[PDB]
RNA sequence: GAUGUUAGGAGGGCAAAUCCGCCGAAUUUAAGCAUAUAAUUAAGCGGAAGAAAAGAAAAUAACUAUGAUUCCUUUAGUAACGGCGAGUGAACAAGGACCAGCUCAAACGGUUAAUCCUUCGUUUGGUGCAAACCUUUCGACGGAAUUGUCGUUGAAUUAUUCCAUGAAUGCCUUUAAUUUGAGCAAAGUGAGCAGGAAUGCUUCCCCAUAGAGGGUGAAAGGCCCAUAGUUCUUUUUAAUUUAUUCAUUGGAAUUUUUCAUGUCGAGUCGUGUUCUUUGAGAUUGGAGCACUAAUACGUGUGAUACAUUUCACAUAAAGCUAAAUAUAUGUAGGAGACCGAUAGCAAACAAGUACCGUGAGGGAAAGAUGAAAUAGUACUCAGGAAUGAGCAAUUAAAUAGUACCUGAAAUCGUUAAGAUGGAACGGAUUAAGAGAGAAAACAAGUAAAGAGGGGAAUAUUCUCUUCUUUAUUAAAAGAAACAUCAGUGAUU
RNA sequence: UCUUAACCCACUCGUCUUGAAACACGGACCAAGGAGUCUAGCAAAUGUGCAAGUGUAUAUGAUUCUUUAAACAUUUUACGCAUAAUUAAUGUAAUAUGUCCAUUGUAGAUUUGUGCCCCACUUUGCAUACAAUACCGGUAAGCAAAUGCUUUAUUGAGUACGAG
RNA sequence: AUACUGACGUGCAAAUCGUUCAUUUCAAUCACGUUUAGGGGCGAAAGACUAAUCGAAAAGCCUAUUAGCUGGUUAUUUUCGA
RNA sequence: GAAAAAAUUUUUUUUUAGAAUCUUUUUAUGAGUAGAAAAUCGUGGGGUUUGUGUUGAAGCGAAAUACGUGAGUUUUCGUGGAACAUCUCCCUAGUGCAGAUCUUGGUGGAAGUAGCAACUAUUCAAAUGAGAACUUUGAAGACUGAAGUGGAGAAGGGUUUCUUGUCAACUGUGAUUGAACAAGAGUUAGCCGCUCCUAAGGGAUAGCUGAAAAGUGUUUAAAGGGGUCCCCGUCUCAAAAGGGAA
RNA sequence: UGCUAUCUAGCGAAACCACAGCCAAGGGAACGGGCUUGGCAAAAUCAGCGGGGAAAGAAGACCCUGUUGAGCUUUACUCUAG
RNA sequence: GGCCUAUCGAUCCUUUAUAUUUGCAAAAUGACGUAAAUUACUUACUACUGUGCAUAUAGAGGUGUCUGAAAAGUUACCACA
RNA sequence: AGCACAGUCUUAACGAUGGAUGUCUUGGUUCCUACAGCGAUGAAGGCCGCAGCAAAAUGCGAUACGCAAUGAAAAUUGCAGUGACUGAAUCAUCAGAAUGCUGAAUGUAAACUACACCAAUUCCCUGGGAAUAGUGGUACUCCUACAGAAA
């Protein structure tokens, strides 16, 4: 609050009165009086420097970094180490660009939903997702931030027929569409890569997008996947090779 | 003050606390009005709700050469297009007395821009199955059929928008059409160095004139 | 969940339930209904009434049976017959129940009940 | 940002990492720009030359649209064209670019860097170097004055 | 012009966050201070609204020109002002949001002020249960009004084309939204274990378009409210559907052709002079005083004083008007990487309360039993009474007993152990006591025979094991002691 | 581990101060609170993306609308800073067409060769340092009718294939 | 309210006590009502007094005024160090 | 890429390294205020990850053959009765105290001490009660000494009055007392006052000023009354001690 | 001689307080309770007392310092009602 | 410039010098000059083009507390750091 | 039925004292969203009241912790009472009805229940019969209308 603290009278009778110099409230009579007034060190007084509305809140974030990230972000979910490492129970996988007939887009029941998780062979991942929820310690609780739960697959889907809702409601699973891929999501707390599961229509729709095939509206206008720094990493192939 | 750093320049001199005001709302500002014009065109009966403009000539040095959506066709632009004020405002052709056709050539394109809104509208008979000829030289009133039909159509808004201007610089002529022999920077600043008594000559014409 | 119009914000919530109006507290004293019953009304659950007789399923009288004495909107408590309990003077009261913890089998109807009854139906 | 800051690094030290000795006071020379010409001079003199004081002729009201015009060299120009279409030139002889300078936003074209010895070319712009025309000139191009 | 308790009406005060007029400082900055600065701020006083103010060119430009107002983005820390110090500081364009125009006055209309208003009345409706509202034309009788209301927006006139119009019969359908209140609302109160009591642990079941939030005797998707989802009903306002006949009065727009070329805000603008104010500089705006104009070929702008003059752009000295735009106030919602009872609103509590001050005013402290007090301390004994005790007694728990959660430290009690010749503790090293401990600080395996657990082979063979016991062999580990080296020394 | 001992040692901490164990100041005790922050604008450092550009502004657009007050998107010259400087200023403005070549030195990294590896020759000649020339704006001086001229002086926060 | 520079001086009191003393028909004393208000009032004048507050009252605000000056200015190890 | 030991050639036991800000090894070196840096460590919250909880969480008290140079970290037993971590990585901050004559709340030694001293001074017996130097009663002895601790009254206080209870706290000793606490109760006017009148004066009306707020009080009044169309003529408050029906 | 002081019964504070409390000399910020060297040093207490604790009070009022003030004066500088 | 070693002064401002250098913000002011041209809103071509103010450059007017505030006393009535 | 010196100091266990710590949280907070003026038709504000047993806080206004009406709808309870078998008890809604004295406060006043002046006023009954010293009105300024006075 803005007058925080200060709205007590001031005053500061103090030298030759056998006391400490800083303030006091002034009157008599009441518990009030007499007593240590506003300052960053007694009771109600405010302290050193309150936090305004204005703190620098935000950040321009940069358009093009931004999209390297989704790129980049998108390409770590591709290769089978990060995500496993990332720690998804993801051992029975069969392929980790997973992608799946566009029938998964007309999916219409949660149940279903489910089965078709454990078809594809994540029982143990649904698992832990179900098994995960727990109340956290401390001030949290007061705040409506009551339960922690961890974070499950990633569904791209590329228009509803039932996915938007019909995958929702199962703990941890989150829902993108496809032209609106968001980093956030992708990359959850700064981690890398994450057990995502494609539309057929999706996986068509994300090489257009990127320029291959290009199009009016669907593709980025006069963006470019950024080339890397290093060709091939394999430096032990290279320390290997005999001309080296 | 310390070494090398710029001098201090902070105009926050007079009291500021009381003065910041900071925009947390810029994208529910922003669908909100959204949310309202849309509304709008919704409750308009499915008509545009974007009225017509002329495109000016940008003013001054600065920008001669770009073009934009100016405020109001003129009298002569509308005289032109076959409508009168009063009658072109209830279509959504915006007016003004204030502009005036300086040169030809944007009076022309004007009324044809005017033509082009006016051709393409089709209008709704005012109280429903009455339709007539209609005043002030708006366009004449339609059936149902053509009506109904057209509702269904799809609106296309591109009338509304700025003209682009087609970029032609990276354009060809022949070598030996060129004309070698011409002196442009001299040709330059003797225009410059000749204006005052230029001037002066044309001030004694609009003398002469006059009386 | 997804409208925005009723919060979900705890100490709201909380507040909510405290400072409920008598008549809302009449609605949430609600009971689970006895399958017979359940499969006879097609319905999951009733506010409770004072002639009819609940079987206790949680607390430490969870064998019991038993008629409605009285309910108590103002503490919450509805009261059983033979849940019974001495006090420190010699004095017998009864032992609080709350709703939840027993599943209500026979019901007396009469005409707001069967009103009820049927806009449920 | 918080947790990196200097003051936690010598958070237990009496003089908050600010001089045991002199101790750090409030305002300690006097605000801000004051001590110019007098107690801060040689700061003035040594860190910015030229400022006191006023030179020159006043100007009422700039209105600044008037005397707008960005600057291009000729070293630049065939960089206007995409690369194929030069290319395109260099091989046909007997026609040549064309460049408008107004549609890519410049006004004034300088006479810095060469010219491809033997291309033509003609150069439309408001306003050329003397020598810009000698040097466009001399490969037997042309230059049009153009509003 | 007075006068009227004449008839009908109005203003006063409260509320201020945003909003509009005034009036108006200083602390301060300049390392002092006097001009500047603080600041056209604060205080003072007047006035409005759901927003206000501003607004329909006496504008800007000098271009290929723009074109009411406001706001945003911007120009710009720039032009500029300034002990040219400190510091201060615009405008035009440009990109947007929004986008809306107008009427008095002046002119014109006298074979007739065509206006306006109170009071009395009078009727075509529609809603509503009623109350009541809401439409509706038509007359009186007063007044008011020529010291100027009303119409018209140069004037007629041609062709074209519209809009009000009034009567008859007919016809008010389907949908789409939008916004209120409304309902209805998925699966387990299944074993066993430990617990006072699961929502715990297993395990066997399931639902989800609902695994948001809350309640419930410990963490509950399936115990409950609610939630997702829909089904209605409410607000208005789109689209869609049907009009058809007949009727006359009146008005409007272009278009021809004529003829008329009219009007345009004065003690005001301006100027001098002052003072103020400003980005405004031989004056930016205001204001006081003095002087005081011109009629549209006028007179006002075109940021340096002037003359003699072009040219561009405008039409002052009268009025109104939606939008965007603002909101630390009041009230209602919704929120949170916010605070957690010495914090956070001063204020989680009977807080602007108690309390203090003659008064203006100043102005606190203080949340938590337990699942349940519909469990709040029965009974006996000793007590005058407080209280205490109990073989007695609520509770899972009273060393949870209404000072009721947890219960640190300072401080102080009881017992035990030690110390004790004018400070006390301490450091570095050992000692004697007193406690603690086996995880390195001995003993693998093997056999006998009990108790468990597993894994495999194709309910029973094989095989791996942990605990117990009897006894029965390893071995290693550290410390000693002497000896051998090697390294470093001393000695005779 | 604690506990006393014993030998030997051992001055009240904080503090301002040339110099504190001080006959300098502050500290009876204990518990909790209690002090280099935030914004604006600027700088260098370093990180990161892009690169003669760069930032997508305000704003629009989206089957984007619990989260989302974020994310996503932006039909082939808006604005900032950069891309050129200089002079009070009207303003003027970078070698120069003999050639897609890119001013001259002296050191100087990297490379080629000779007589897979040290040399010593040669060979290419970065960065950078030090100079030198040209040329551009201002000013001189000389001339002067002109697109002003000049082999000469000077001056600039100038330039000589970009760096932001 | 003079003297005792007496009592008290962590008081019986934020001016009290004892004894001594000045004053008493007038420039006399008291009550109550009434008048004058802060760079102001009032003053048989001490810068006295204006509610324990006076060489500029009390209250709140401008205001977290301002201070080249005093005090304070919070975990460890490691490196270089005036 | 195999080294050793143990058994009884064949079985068993130990180890078997490749983390680049990292591992092996070598050598040099090590003072520090003002100051700078790096590396750690800890607290509130966040994202991410994978866990502890009623066979008892956090907290707290005492510790521990515990680990760390150290900040600290870890753990045992006891208390406790409900939530707690995150070192995987990393965002974020009102983030770490002995001191400020710091603030707030509590608390000691000083200490059973200074002190409970004005106002002539009390004694005996009885009653009540658990208990009487200071409650009540009687008897003495005393003092105040009509400028009174006596009657009345004013201002201020405000139920303090009275009866009946009565003793949690207070009544600076004690206390059965009480101006405390509790329960009821009590104030009666034509004549006593206020109430009416005017005074020092106050507030308004007319004007006039002033942005207004206010400052003025007949200064250009068509103004409230009495007679019966004439004559008087600012309104209003201001005395509980002046005037004043009984 | 009264009343206090005193002892008892009863009741019951505070200022102050780095830690504390025997000296000589020495040195040392030049007058130490602690430090070095000497003298020396034996529980617990009771009543006085004023040698010392550079005793308490209280950000020296004297003096000086501040580009902190204020009251006051003038033929200080700048103003200003009248 | 004075035999050598001393003999002195920023910014703003004023003041007077200098120039074939410039400005006064939509324009003009020598000059309808010189040629033409026709009867006119004609075409070329000219270093030199009103008053006043301002700049640029160069001196000079002065700051002796001399790297530059326009500044007298008093307090035994006094306050505070 | 014996034995311990006391004091001072230290240590440990168990206590007092105290309320820190941790844990909670019907509160704050900030932002966002939304509407947004009350008054002579008597406001805000203040008093004064009002319960069977009742102090404040709350609520309400001489019909007084509530009346009516609508929607829920069987109990409400500390005692006492009052209620169903749905205008009865309880909520919610809240439009009807009611809203003391004041307060701009406006008949003159004000530390007053003081004081004027003009209407006497009100109710019942379907044009009569009863009540009650009770109840209204009466500020300043203004505007339109009207009135009878003046030039």
């Amino acid at each position: 609050k803005l007058g925080a603290g200060y709205e007590t009278s001031a005053e500061s009778w103090g030298t030759g009165r056998a006391v400490a110099r800083i303030p006091r409230v002034p009157g008599g009579g009441t518990h009030r009086a007499g007593q240590g007034a506003f300052g960053n060190m007694c009771r109600g007084g405010g302290m050193f420097n309150p936090t305004k509305i204005w703190r620098r809140w935000g950040r321009k974030v940069n358009l093009k970094e931004k999209r390297y990230a989704v790129c980049s972000s998108i390409a770590a979910s591709g290769v089978t180490s990060l995500v496993l490492a990332r720690g998804h129970r993801i051992s029975h996988l069969k392929e980790v660009p997973l992608v799946v007939s566009n029938d998964i887009e007309s999916l219409s029941k949660t149940k279903e939903a489910v089965n078709f998780l454990v078809s594809l062979g994540l029982k143990d991942e649904v698992n832990r997702l179900v098994k995960s929820k727990k109340i956290r310690a401390g001030k949290g609780k007061m705040r409506n931030r009551k339960y922690k739960i961890r974070n499950g697959p990633l569904i791209i889907y590329e228009n509803d027929n039932g996915v938007k809702k019909a995958f929702r409601n199962i703990p941890g699973v989150d829902l993108c569409k496809v032209t609106k891929l968001n980093l956030l999501k992708l990359a959850p707390g700064g981690s890398i890569g994450r057990l995502c599961i494609w539309s057929e229509s999706a996986f068509k729709k994300l090489d257009v997008i990127y320029g291959k095939i290009h199009e009016k509206k669907v593709t980025k206008k006069n963006y470019i996947l950024p080339k890397s720094i290093v060709h091939n990493p394999d430096i032990y192939r290279i320390i290997h090779s005999d001309k080296v | 003050v310390a070494h090398n750093n710029v001098l201090p320049n902070v105009h926050l001199h007079k009291w500021w606390q009381h003065r910041v005001r900071v925009n947390f709302s810029k994208n529910i500002k922003k669908k909100k009005r959204r949310l309202l014009r849309e509304k709008r065109r919704k409750a308009n009966g499915g008509t545009p709700i974007e009225k017509l403009h002329p495109i000016v000539h940008c003013p001054t040095q600065r920008y001669n050469f770009r073009t934009r959506l100016g405020k109001g066709f003129t009298f002569e632009e509308l005289k032109g297009a076959g409508l009168t004020p009063r009658a072109a405002q209830t279509i959504g052709i915006c007016y003004d007395k204030r502009r005036k056709n300086r040169s030809e050539e944007s009076l022309t394109k004007n009324v044809e821009r005017l033509l082009k809104y006016k051709n393409s509208l089709v209008m709704i008979p005012l109280k429903k199955n009455k339709a007539k000829k209609g005043i002030g030289g708006i366009p004449a009133d339609a059936d149902k059929n053509t009506i109904k039909e057209f509702r269904n159509k799809k609106p296309l808004l591109s009338i509304f928008k700025k003209e682009k201007n087609t970029k032609p610089f990276y354009e060809t002529i022949e070598v030996s059409k060129i004309d070698k022999e011409f002196l442009a920077y001299k040709t330059l600043r003797r225009a410059k160095l000749a204006e005052r008594r230029k001037n002066c000559r044309q001030q004694k014409k609009d003398i002469k004139f006059k009386s | 969940k997804f409208n925005k119009q009723k919060s979900s914000s705890r100490r709201k919530m909380r507040k909510a339930h405290f400072t409920a109006p008598a008549g809302l507290r009449r609605k949430i004293m609600s009971s689970k209904l006895s399958k017979e019953l359940r499969l006879k009304y097609k319905t999951r659950s009733l506010p409770v009434r004072k002639d009819d007789e609940v079987l206790i399923c949680r607390g430490h009288n969870h064998g019991r049976e038993g008629k409605v004495v009285k309910i108590n909107r103002k503490r919450y408590k509805i009261y059983v017959e033979r849940v019974t309990r001495e006090k420190v003077n010699g004095e017998s009261t009864f032992i609080g129940i709350h709703p939840s913890n027993v599943v209500l089998t026979k019901l007396k109807v009469d005409k707001n009940r069967k009103k009820i009854l049927d806009r449920k139906a | 940002a918080t947790r990196f800051k200097k003051n936690r690094k010598k958070r237990g030290h009496v003089s908050a990492g600010h001089g045991r000795v002199g101790k750090h006071r409030k305002h300690p020379g006097g605000r801000g720009k004051a001590g110019g010409l007098h107690h801060m001079r040689i700061n003035f003199d040594k860190y910015h030359p030229g400022y006191f004081g006023k030179v020159g002729m006043r100007h009422l009201n700039l209105l600044k649209n008037r005397t707008y015009c960005p600057t291009i060299n000729v070293d630049k120009l065939w960089g206007l064209l995409p690369e194929e279409k030069k290319k395109e030139f260099s091989e046909n002889k007997d026609i040549a670019p064309v460049i408008d300078v107004t549609r890519k936003g410049y006004f004034k074209v300088l006479g810095n860097g060469k010219l491809k010895h033997n291309q033509p070319i003609v150069v439309k712009a408001r306003y050329f170097s003397s020598v810009a025309e000698k040097k466009i000139k001399a490969v037997g191009g042309q230059c049009i004055l153009v509003a």
